[PDB]
């Protein structure tokens, strides 16, 4: 399916693990932040309608 | 939020801003200055 | 029969390196945790 | 620090493009049903066309036909059909008609050349065989009907068409320009062009782990 | 621009109605004739 999904490259240039941006609220969380660990807090990570 | 706004700066280049291509040396491999003007005044006006 | 894709069928996107970096791509993957139908050669 | 010299690193083959098996094709498809070969591993020689009085036009989008030699393309398709002369008109990107939808519906972004001439020498006889009716669909009660070319038709006389579309994708590149590659020099300030990317830089020789696909 | 016998009076950068209310420090005229298939080619960023 077309998704979003945010890749982490190594040091070497592998590809060790990806966050499905689709899958769950702490997924687009990760994505909203560029980052797979998150600190505690509130996160405006989408708009719904 | 400096290191974030220079980030933002610099990923801002990578942008197309409508142009057909936002590497400006692609453009001008590609296209001569009649048709190439009208592509990097977009680049211009994003990157200003 | 099925079993679950888990975070199996990510792929590098394009023919690019990149190191010590997170990139965000938008392509046709495997959704993460989905299904996947599961057949047999035999049996 | 303005780069001392250019460097340009096309790739290592000389074999010459397949285009007189193209443009030389003893019939041209019929348009509802248009046929493309594709060009790689080779060394393309556009100038050679560009300056053929053979063409009543070469437009081409995206690209310019001056600068197509400094290229260096990943693929090229060429589709081959037949036209009347007024439908020329209609073998470009945004166009709005029958020839523009019912069977050769061009992309809206494309980049490529469109090569057409009047053929009312080899197409006319008349000739009742070539056969007309989304991006690059072949269009297969229905619709079907034929062109009717004598010698005595000029809108309504044969052209034949070429079709060029360009791949620039990040791949190895295979359909290169004439542009013949220089040596490499190393911690310099140079203006390098590998494949056609173009850039300046001091190129330096890097301990980096490229993937063998990268 | 009144009369009939031209087939095309394309001009770039002024409109031939306006003329009348210019004036220039010289006009230049260049004078050849072409096949009518190539009047396409006499304008700015145009080739062939
Ligand atoms: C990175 O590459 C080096 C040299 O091949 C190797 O020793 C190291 O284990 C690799 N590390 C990872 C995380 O792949
Ligand atoms: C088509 O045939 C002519 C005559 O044999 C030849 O000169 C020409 O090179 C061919 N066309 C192309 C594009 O090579």
């Amino acid at each position: 399916q077309p998704r979003t999904f945010l890749l982490k490259y190594n040091e070497n240039g592998t590809i060790t693990d990806a966050v499905d941006c689709a899958l769950d609220p702490l997924s687009e969380t990760k994505c909203t932040l560029k980052s797979f660990t998150v600190e505690k807090g509130i996160y405006q990570t989408s708009n719904f309608r | 939020q400096n290191a974030q706004a220079l980030n933002t700066l610099v990923k801002q280049l990578s942008s197309n801003f409508g142009a057909i291509s936002s590497v400006l040396n692609d453009i001008l491999s590609r296209l001569d200055p009649p048709e190439a003007e009208v592509q990097i005044d977009r680049l211009i006006t994003g990157r200003l | 029969a099925y079993t679950n894709s888990f975070t199996r069928g990510v792929y590098y996107p394009d023919k690019v390196f990149r190191s010590s970096v997170l990139h965000s791509t938008q392509d046709l993957f495997l959704p993460f945790f989905s299904n996947v139908t599961w057949f047999h050669a035999i049996h | 620090v303005q780069p001392t010299e250019s460097i340009v690193r096309f790739p290592n083959i000389t074999n010459l493009c397949p285009f007189g098996e193209v443009f030389n094709a003893t019939r041209f498809a019929s348009v509802y049903a248009w046929n493309r070969k594709r060009i790689s591993n080779c060394v393309a020689d556009y100038s050679v066309l560009y300056n053929s009085a053979s063409f009543s036009t070469f437009k081409c989008y995206g690209v310019s036909p001056t600068k197509l030699n400094d290229l260096c393309f990943t693929n090229v398709y060429a589709d081959s059909f037949v036209i009347r002369g007024d439908e020329v008109r209609q073998i470009a990107p945004g166009q709005t008609g029958k020839i523009a939808d019912y069977n050769y519906k061009l992309p809206d972004d494309f980049t490529g050349c469109v090569i057409a001439w009047n053929s009312n020498n080899l197409d006319s006889k008349g000739n009742y065989n070539y056969l007309y009716r989304k991006p690059f669909e072949r269009d297969i009660y229905f619709p079907l009907q034929s062109y009717g070319f004598q010698p005595t038709n000029v809108g309504y006389q044969p052209y034949r068409v070429v079709v060029l579309s360009f791949e620039l994708l990040h791949a190895p590149a295979t359909v290169c320009g004439p542009k013949k590659s220089t040596n490499l020099v190393k911690n310099k300030c140079v203006n390098f062009n590998f494949n056609g990317l173009t850039g300046t830089g001091v190129l330096t020789e890097s301990n980096k782990k490229f993937l063998p696909f990268q």
